[PDB]
């Protein structure tokens, strides 16, 4: 009798576990734990889980833009995770998950490709941003940004050169250089009950029994990078505008966060 | 190089209405229901035919009028010069799959064998020209040798067309210079064509000749084949008394 | 498999230095070794160890070598389970058992010292020799590993790459001069190859040729990789049971000893085939 | 201890050490059978446009008016009263599966296997649960046919307690057309063994108890004089069926006999083993004319 | 130890199966039709004497020449082993008095249309035909045993032929 | 192309191996010395049992998917998804691999299988997932560790706990077994070992080895000295599972 | 999910109409159905519909660095997906043998035909030439297939149009479609399918059989040939024993059909080309 | 109170006896599980000695029960459920559980109708009367007046209300669908 009881909890504005219909749980973070790659960062909101591991490397860019250093995101639900996951490739949420990652940092151009081009038409940059849920709690999606955006802020690349006697180039593992970003999108998340009933950052079961869900990226001046929409009960602009209200508020909140804790380093 | 001379050898030294001595064996692997060998020329063919037996993971397939032939390809990596991977699932060895499969099939005489499998598995160790007939004359044998009723030889082979003229049995060279080269598959007996596969241009009225000529190929195979067996049957009986 | 009085009697007979074929725990059974079978490549052999017939086949082929180490080539393994061992195996049911096989081949020969590769190389960084080893299994009757390494040791000896001078030149025109005397063909060295050997513990008792009947019979496998010197390149362990601790050193003292006798017998026998010559007729599948 | 390698030797064919020139009609597929006025067919043969063409490579066999073919090679087809001896494969909830070289699952009914002792009433669902108990998966049970379905299955049974489950032994797996139809394929040699000779191609090799149905396992050791035994016979077997030739009690005996200058495990050496086969064979042949 | 006809005798019970296998495997019932079967079997089962022997046409008389010379084969092959047999009883032992009116009820006629063409009573008829469709039975089973499929479909014809009304009534007591 | 995947560049090489350097050799240590170690049970909530092992740049999660339906025909099963993170190695390695990974997959099965004792959960397969986050050392053994805390955890029946342990060799003229070493006393090193025990019953459970040489008495040190490590390991992952208990007790 | 079994009833009748010489729709044994040509916006792409079979195919471009062996000319992939919409036996991942043997087929028939100049479409031999993709699609399965997508293929790699190139010795520039008017490509003989199949062992033979005479034939012989009467490939496939005067009686009669199908296709590629030299972004062509 | 761990010993057979979650060697038991151990004491003084995981201690739906479970597919022959209250505690291991056709009324009519007693999508209660043997599949039943469907939804979306004993109907629209009412 599962949604009886949780609608008892909607109507006594509150949910069993102790949230307000509108806020988040406890958000927490952890940068540079990994020496291997380049960059690092730990997420994780309560149950949930995420970490986010960009290696550098070098390729050949196209023929299209000469001037375009690649990033690739993947994302990685192992059964691990969740048991609605099995061994093998990739499903359906992971495939979504990533090109809604792809489509954020495209849009949102947090990061200039042309700064990733060392030599062009002959060399430039391939950022593999590996991501990993490790508990699909729920709100995958907000995790795997955040986790983006810090393990993307705490990469440090080196510096390379070209000799045109040997015709090629040579790195300087010792000298490094930080990655400029531009734009800090966060994601903010909603469950969509019956009609009007909107609630942030739903677990597991409330996505579980929900005819819809929304997700929206709100960058920090004033701007959207994408409404994630897919199916629901509907909406109007007005249980939308709340929404964005309350994104813009947890675009505070993070950044926050993130920036005690690269200056706690 | 040259394909016809302009008096009528060839590159090995035969003539075009002849081909290459057959070598073969029945009896290789004792762990199985029946098993062949077969060199016909370079070529190297080996059969195996795991007999008509149970069907597990019954998966709704077990036909209950007739028997199941599950006939497996494969062309080692070392066959050609060129090394190659993925012999198995390739798009190739699939089509030599079906291809067999419904040769045997209208052969093998299934409608006493019901809800059972016939596996049949095949392996071409080296490769020279003629890949399939050699692997279908192979898992003839291997039939034979495994008891399995069968209506009659299906023997195989394979033609071309060169200078005006019909060859029979061609190697990898006549075959790599693009020429037409038709492949079949026939029953003697009845003078009924199993199968006939087709790669290259040509034109219509040089059909007859190349097809007549893969057929007389054919029955030259058969002969020599059928003598391969009465030499098998013939020791086998003697052991026994 | 089989039922449990069988397993039974068969463990009591080991314990008692007798076995189904009359022999004791330390005697393998008449292996029929021949090379040259093939002929389009570069190096072949074949092998039959009672009831398990094996072939391997060794193209030298000419590709980059790796950048990490240009100065030499490299062996790659490749194992077709041919479904013609047991119909269990398939496109997709024989690729566990061919991974695993070939990752052992590549262990034990991450060594350094088995195959020079340096006299595989030509051009550094430029060109270089490739073995292209192929495995290709057609019954399994056990002591499957000793016999596949048997063969991949007949074949190297049985190889014969050519002589290749890759010569440069300016705008980017590159030049191989072949050497016209299939004769003087070049020779790698085996006198360090290992021969696996696969010590199955059956009771109190390890045995070596662990025919089926008798791997089902058993709860672990040590193999072990030998050269002719005594040394013990790789040591792994196989099997869905446990192991002692003690009976570690004396499967390792054993398969020292039963490696010792392997390679001696081997190298002569193939000593002997590389004097008859073209008198042999290469009797294969015939 | 002691490793050899050897080259293979090339086959020596057409047997002429023996020299027979037999007096057998031998056929192959396409071959056409004598075409007479209304011949029955049989296993091994079929008709096409008014003409009687074999299907399988052998011997034809013509009784008074039936023409039927007698392969050299198949898998067990069912008979009606042959022992058997079998591997079973599966529990149905109402039966076993067992598997003989057949061409399907042969099949024992519960209803079938008698009971411990002779505690005869009815098969109720406490028997069917021990049905897996008692007769474990991959056991073996010497039993013979009780009838041939038409699907071509072979529903076998247990007649007495001289049959059912078995004891620990050893086995091996020839091919059915080498073991010659006669009766009592049980034997109880003198040698101090015992032995079944399956109408299939499965033969089972057991020392010989002293008391004299499978109730109970006697997983207890065997004398070294009576494992020596069965290990040597078991080699005399795969000798003969390496050589095909048949089968039966005199045949294993005499290679038997034959087998004991030659060690316990030299005699599958292919000289060892040819020249064991003609001194058996030649002894029969002389002795029986 | 056994051959063929053994496995192919044992499924009969109802009669002389010797001669019935040797009829088999010389090629008769390979050439006749449905109901003919049907007479040459109750030649066998029929063993009571009547007063008037029939006359029969040819079609179906000739077939049972070629079964008393079968008999004949059998009797000379028992007085080899000298088994105190006789020929002519042996022989004689297989009455075909009831063969057309085994004929004319496969027709598919009346039983008032059969009751008259013989002196014999009826109970005696019903006990004939009852045997006839066992053996009947008995034969389709040999026929599937040898591997044979045309002649057990003949006699599960005549079988089909032979049930109508009365022979095969239920028993009241049933 | 992969289609499952996003479009990256065909290929893609590291900057290192167009770097240019004499990498740092390690130097001298206490051959007898073992790492520190963070094992902890009970880090996952979805999963019945999950654990993380810590010991150097080693950094280990694993978790067992329970029993999920699917005598000695009748007994259990366990399937094990060994599994390294694309970001953990000098190298970067497409997800999906087919050549390491399944090796040491076939290790963990063949060295849970004696440890669990799978008549108890019969007609079922126990999912086991391990991921490797980060590679600095002994790999293997730690995957074994967690992998057993991990069912331990979930509380699969066992007969003891499995400890692992890697050891490499010194190439320098006086070859020593170096004791639980580090990614770069591994890749200039000249064999490499591994073992993995049962302590209380004293008995192996699967080991493996390679070597650019080496020698039966070597070999036969390494093993005991492998043993001793593990041994001396065990009380930590005790206390691990004592701890993850003692807060259950708690949350109820 | 499946497709419905077939009555007995059914099979009966459609056996016996043919040994009648009856077809269902009405149509004899040796003719085609009403085939029709539509063409799209974007050169390359066509959709042939024979009666109920709808196919569509697209034709791509691409320049990548050529393979060693032949690093002259360029490179041509096919490649034919069955849509769900075609049939629901058509899951994806299932229905394999049927693909196999069609794409091999078709591939067999056109590449090694020599039906189009791969080495006309060099640009840097050893470095960038062109690569020639066909994508044939099957949306609705009423039947024949290998003619329809053979069609389609043709109809498209003679419906399309590269863009154009400047080359000066390895400086290559490449140009848009509105800067320059795309270049064709270059066929020498356009071969088409055709599909016989055969009743009864070998007695009867149909030509463009509908699914259920699919579905109750035994053998199927597919071949391939021109305008000019050459061979290109045939194919026997169903485990049947035909004989000699079959296939021969059979070519002669895909010589005729040929000859029209292509008669058809010319007329086809003159109408599109006049309606877009008039305002009109369709072509369209009836049997 | 003392954890143990799955390869310490904890006692001589002399000095007890394995209860469960825990294995015999020479002359020991030892553990088999990470959990608390408890050694129960009989009138006889031997104790017996066992381990539990207290997370889902142990629960077990024993003949005379009264269990309610959903009804999730159904057929003209059995209707099949999932178990999720034992009594009042529930049970995360959701068992599986049948109610056969006959043995849906203490009447035993064979006249009963499942599609006129059940629906896929409700909730019942009822008692056990078989374990099972391979699946454990339970077996309920429900032959008596206060037990069947308690709680049931409309057509589409509302909850109806029991109004006879073969009868229910929703209170916003008016419509009887019949059922195997509990009470």
């Amino acid at each position: 009798e599962p949604l009886e009881y949780y609608r008892r909890f909607l109507k006594e504005n509150c949910r069993p576990d102790g949230r307000e219909l509108g806020e988040f749980r406890t958000t927490t973070v952890n940068i540079g734990s990994i020496s291997t790659a380049d960059g690092s960062a730990l997420v994780k909101l309560g149950n949930t889980t995420v970490i986010c591991g960009v290696k550098a490397e070098f390729a050949a860019p196209s023929t299209d833009a000469p001037d375009k250093g690649y990033v690739v995101p993947n994302v990685d639900l192992p059964p691990l995770c969740s048991s609605r996951f099995r061994s093998g490739p990739p499903g359906e949420e992971a495939q979504v998950a990533s090109q809604f990652i792809a489509d954020v940092i495209e849009n949102s151009q947090i990061i200039q490709k042309e700064d990733l081009c060392i030599s062009p038409g002959k060399l430039v940059w391939v950022l593999y941003c590996d991501l990993i849920c490790l508990d699909y709690d729920g709100n995958i999606l907000d995790a795997c940004t955040f986790a983006l955006l810090a393990a993307l802020k705490n990469v440090q690349l080196p510096e390379v050169t070209i000799n045109e006697e040997t015709a090629l180039a040579e790195v300087n593992l010792k000298k490094k250089s930080y990655l400029n970003i531009r734009t800090h999108p966060v994601a903010t998340s909603f469950a969509v009950f019956d009609d009007t009933l909107l609630i942030v950052d739903p677990t597991g079961e409330e996505e579980h029994l929900a005819t819809g869900t929304l997700t929206i990226v709100m960058d920090e001046e004033g701007k959207l990078c994408c409404l994630h929409k897919p199916g629901g009960s509907g909406l109007t602009g007005a249980k939308l505008q709340d929404c964005m209200s309350r994104a813009v508020t947890r675009h505070k909140e993070v950044k926050k966060l993130m920036d005690e804790v690269i200056k706690s380093m | 190089l040259e394909l016809l001379s302009d008096q009528g050898y060839r590159v090995d030294g035969r003539r075009a209405g002849e081909l290459r001595k057959i070598q073969a064996r029945m009896g290789v692997f004792a762990q199985a229901d029946g098993s062949a060998y077969i060199e016909q020329g370079n070529t190297k063919a080996l059969a195996v035919v795991y007999g008509p037996h149970e069907i597990r993971g019954s998966r709704a397939r077990a036909l209950p009028d007739r028997a199941l032939v599950n006939c497996q390809y494969s062309s080692a990596t070392f066959s050609t010069g060129e090394r190659k991977r993925r012999p198995h699932g390739d798009r190739k060895s699939c089509e030599m799959g079906l291809q067999l499969r419904q040769t045997f099939e209208a052969a093998i005489l299934t409608q006493l064998h019901p809800r059972s499998q016939i596996d049949i598995y095949v392996q071409v160790l080296q490769a020279d020209g003629g890949t399939y007939a050699a692997c279908v004359n192979a898992a003839t044998l291997a039939v034979l040798d495994a008891g399995i009723p069968m209506r009659d030889f299906v023997c195989a082979c394979s033609a071309g067309f060169v200078d005006g003229t019909a060859l029979a049995d061609l190697s990898h060279v006549e075959e790599a210079a693009g020429g037409p080269q038709l492949a079949l598959a026939l029953l003697p007996a009845s003078g009924q064509i199993a199968l006939l596969e087709m790669d290259a241009r040509l034109h219509e009225d040089h059909l007859e000749r190349v097809l007549e000529a893969a057929a007389q190929a054919a029955r030259d195979v058969h002969t020599l084949l059928d003598r391969v067996v009465r030499q098998h049957v013939r020791e086998a009986s003697i052991l026994l008394g | 498999t089989l039922s449990e009085a069988e397993k039974v009697y068969i463990v009591h007979g080991v314990q008692e230095d007798l076995r189904v074929d009359g022999r004791g725990c330390e005697d393998y059974r008449c292996v029929e070794v021949e090379t040259d079978v093939v002929s389009n490549t570069s190096g072949s052999a074949r092998v039959k160890l009672g009831h398990t017939d094996i072939l391997v086949g060794v193209k030298a082929e000419m590709g980059t070598p790796k950048l990490e180490k240009p100065n030499e080539g490299y062996l790659e393994f490749f194992v077709d389970c041919s479904a013609s061992a047991t119909p269990e195996f398939e496109g997709r049911g024989g690729d566990d058992l061919g991974t695993e096989i070939a990752n052992t081949l590549y262990r034990i020969f991450n060594n350094k010292s088995s195959v020079d590769l340096k006299t595989l190389c030509i051009s550094p960084r430029e060109h270089c020799w490739v073995l292209y080893v192929d495995v290709l299994l057609l019954e399994c009757g056990g002591n499957l590993f000793d016999a596949i390494s048997i063969a991949v040791k007949a074949a190297l000896f049985n190889t014969r790459i050519p002589r290749v001078r890759v010569l440069e030149d300016e705008e980017g025109s590159k030049d191989i001069e072949l050497s016209d005397d299939p004769y003087d063909c070049i020779r790698l060295s085996v006198e360090n190859v290992p021969c696996i050997v696969t010590l199955c513990k059956i009771g109190y008792r390890h045995v070596v040729d662990a025919t089926l009947q008798e791997e089902a019979c058993s709860l672990a496998s040590l193999l072990v990789s030998v050269t002719s010197k005594g040394v013990v390149t790789c040591m792994r362990k196989v099997g869905k049971g446990s192991l002692d601790p003690e009976s570690i050193f004396e499967m390792m003292e054993t398969g020292k000893r039963v490696g010792k006798v392997l390679h001696a017998s081997l190298q002569s026998v193939v000593h002997k085939e590389e004097s008859l010559g073209p008198k042999r007729q290469k009797v294969g599948f015939l | 201890m002691a490793m050899e390698m050897r080259l293979p030797v090339a086959r020596k064919p057409l047997s002429e050490r023996l020299g027979r020139d037999t007096k057998k009609h031998l056929v192959v597929p396409g071959d056409t059978i004598t075409t007479d006025t209304g011949f029955m067919r049989g296993h091994g043969t079929y008709m096409g446009e008014e003409k009687l063409i074999a299907s399988v490579a052998g011997s034809v066999e013509r009784v008074n008016k039936l023409i039927c073919v007698k392969a050299l090679k198949t898998r067990y087809i069912g008979e009606v009263g042959d022992i058997v001896v079998g591997r079973i494969t599966e529990v149905q909830q109402k039966r076993w599966k067992v598997e003989t070289n057949s061409r399907l699952d042969s099949v024992l009914l519960l209803s079938s296997m008698n009971l411990p002792g002779g505690e005869l009433r009815r098969r109720s669902a406490e028997d069917e649960l021990a049905m897996r108990g008692f007769l474990q998966e991959g056991d073996l049970i010497s039993a013979e046919v009780q009838a041939v379905f038409s699907d071509g299955a072979v529903s076998l049974h247990t007649r007495s307690l001289k049959y059912g489950k078995l004891g620990q032994g050893v086995l091996v797996q020839v091919s059915p057309s080498l073991v010659k139809r006669q009766k009592t394929h049980f034997h109880d040699l003198p040698c101090g063994a015992s032995v079944i000779l399956g109408n299939n191609g499965f033969i089972w090799i057991y020392p010989t108890p002293e008391h004299k149905g499978g109730f109970i396992a006697n997983l207890e050791p065997v004398s070294l004089a009576d494992r020596e035994v069965i290990s040597r016979l078991r080699n005399c077997i795969i000798s003969l069926v390496t050589q095909r030739m048949m089968l039966y009690d005199t045949s294993i005996l005499y290679c038997y006999e034959a087998s004991l200058p030659h060690q316990i495990k030299d005699i599958l050496k292919p000289e060892i083993m040819e020249e064991i086969v003609m001194e058996t064979r030649q002894r029969l042949l002389e002795q029986e004319g | 130890v056994i051959e063929m006809k053994g496995r192919v005798a044992c499924e009969i019970s109802s009669a002389d199966e010797l001669l019935l296998t040797e009829m088999m495997f010389n090629g008769l019932f390979n050439d006749l039709s449905a109901e003919q079967a049907t007479a040459l079997l109750s030649c066998f089962v029929f063993q009571e004497n009547s007063s008037e022997m029939p006359k029969l046409t040819e079609q179906l008389a000739g077939p049972l020449r070629q079964m008393q010379e079968c008999a004949k084969r059998i009797a000379k092959v028992s007085a080899e082993a000298k088994l105190e047999i006789d020929e002519e009883t042996y022989l004689s032992s297989f009455k075909p008095h009831l063969m057309d009116v085994v004929y004319t009820w496969a027709t598919g006629a009346t039983f008032a249309h059969i009751c008259k063409m013989t002196d014999v009573f009826e109970g005696s008829i019903i006990r004939c035909m009852r045997r006839l469709e066992e053996l009947l039975r008995q034969m389709c089973q040999a026929a599937k045993a040898i591997g044979n499929t045309e002649l057990e479909n003949k006699f599960a014809e005549g079988i089909t032929k032979i049930k109508r009304d009365i022979v095969f009534a239920a028993s009241l007591y049933l | 192309g992969d289609h499952r995947r996003i479009r990256g560049p065909e290929e893609s090489q590291p900057p290192q191996l167009y770097a240019a350097d004499e990498e740092e050799a390690p130097g001298t240590r206490d051959p007898t010395r073992l790492r520190p170690v963070y094992a902890r049970a009970g880090l996952l909530s979805q999963a019945k049992g999950s654990a993380y092992l810590e010991a150097g740049g080693t950094k280990v999660l694993c978790a067992v998917s329970g029993p999920r339906q699917a005598p000695a025909a009748l007994r259990g099963r366990l399937l094990c998804d060994f599994r390294r993170a694309p970001f953990a190695g000098r190298r970067r390695r497409a997800p999906p691999g087919g050549c390491e990974e399944r090796e040491l997959a076939l290790a963990l099965q063949e060295a849970l299988e004696p440890a669990v004792r799978l008549g108890r959960y019969p007609r079922a397969q126990l999912e086991v997932s391990a991921l490797l986050l980060e590679d600095g050392g002994s790999a293997l053994a730690a995957a074994l560790t967690a992998a057993a805390l991990a069912l331990a955890d979930a509380g699969v029946e066992m007969y003891d706990l499995v400890v692992g342990c890697g050891l490499s060799l010194a190439p320098g003229p006086a070859p020593t077994w170096l004791l639980d070493p580090t990614r770069l006393e591994e890749e200039r090193a000249a064999a490499g070992l591994t073992v993995a025990l049962m302590p209380v019953l004293n008995q192996v459970a699967g080991l493996l080895g390679s070597g650019e040489g080496g020698l039966t008495e070597s070999w036969a040190e390494a093993v005991r000295l492998g043993l001793e490590g593990c041994q001396r390991l065990y009380p930590v992952l005790q206390q691990s599972l004592v701890r993850a208990a003692r807060r259950r007790g708690a949350a109820a | 999910m499946k497709e419905t079994p077939l009555s007995n009833c059914e099979r009966r009748f459609l056996l016996r109409a043919i040994e009648e010489k009856k077809r269902l729709d009405g149509r004899q044994t040796y003719d085609y159905r009403n085939i029709r040509i539509s063409f799209g916006t974007d050169y390359g792409c066509c959709i042939v519909e024979l009666g109920k079979t709808r196919v569509l195919g697209q034709v791509s471009c691409e320049l990548v660095s050529p393979k060693l062996n032949r690093a002259t000319e360029g490179i041509l992939f096919f490649n034919l997906e069955l849509s769900q919409m075609a049939a629901p036996a058509f899951e994806p991942g299932r229905q394999s043998d049927l693909l196999v043997k069609l794409n091999r087929l078709m591939e067999r028939c056109l590449r090694n035909s020599k039906c189009i100049d791969t080495e006309s479409l060099c640009v840097v031999a050893g470095e960038k030439v062109w690569q020639i993709r066909v994508d044939l699609h099957l949306l609705n399965h009423d039947g024949n297939i290998i003619d329809a997508a053979s069609i389609a293929a043709i109809v498209a790699l003679c419906h399309f149009r590269r863009p154009d190139v400047s080359v000066q010795g390895d400086e290559v520039t490449l140009y848009t479609p509105e800067e320059r008017d795309p270049v064709p490509l270059s066929i020498h003989h356009m071969p088409i399918c055709v599909s016989f199949a055969f009743f009864q062992q070998g007695t009867y033979l149909l030509v463009d059989p509908n699914e259920r005479e699919e579905r109750v034939m035994d053998g199927l012989l597919v071949i391939a040939m021109n305008k000019h009467r050459e061979i290109c490939t045939i194919q026997s496939s169903g485990g049947i024993m035909l004989l000699k005067d079959q296939v021969l009686r059979c070519s002669k009669i895909a010589g005729v059909k040929v000859a029209e199908i292509t008669e058809l296709i010319l007329k086809a590629l003159e109408n599109d080309q006049k309606v877009r030299k008039e305002g009109g972004k369709f072509g369209f062509a009836e049997s | 109170v003392r954890y143990c761990i799955p390869g310490e010993r904890l006692c001589n057979l002399e000095e007890g006896s394995p209860g469960s979650g825990t294995y015999t060697r020479h002359g020991y038991i030892f553990s088999s599980l990470a959990g608390c151990l408890m050694k129960s004491s009989e009138n006889g003084a031997l104790p017996v000695v066992s381990v539990v995981r207290e997370t889902e201690s142990q629960l077990l739906p024993d003949v005379g029960a009264i269990v309610t479970c959903k009804v999730s597919s159904i057929n003209s022959r059995f209707a099949k459920v999932h178990i999720l209250y034992v009594g009042s505690m529930p049970l995360k291991n959701s068992f599986r559980g049948t109610i056969r056709k006959e043995d849906v009324r203490a009447t035993e009519k064979d006249k009963v109708e499942i599609y006129k007693s059940f629906r896929p999508g409700d909730i019942v209660l009822a008692k056990v009367i078989s374990l099972g043997d391979a699946q454990s599949n339970y077996l309920l039943t429900t032959a008596e007046n206060e037990l069947g469907v308690v709680v049931a939804h409309s057509e589409s979306g509302i909850q109806m209300v029991p109004i006879s004993w073969c009868e229910m109907q929703c209170p916003k629209t008016h419509t009887k669908e019949f059922r195997k009412v509990a009470r």
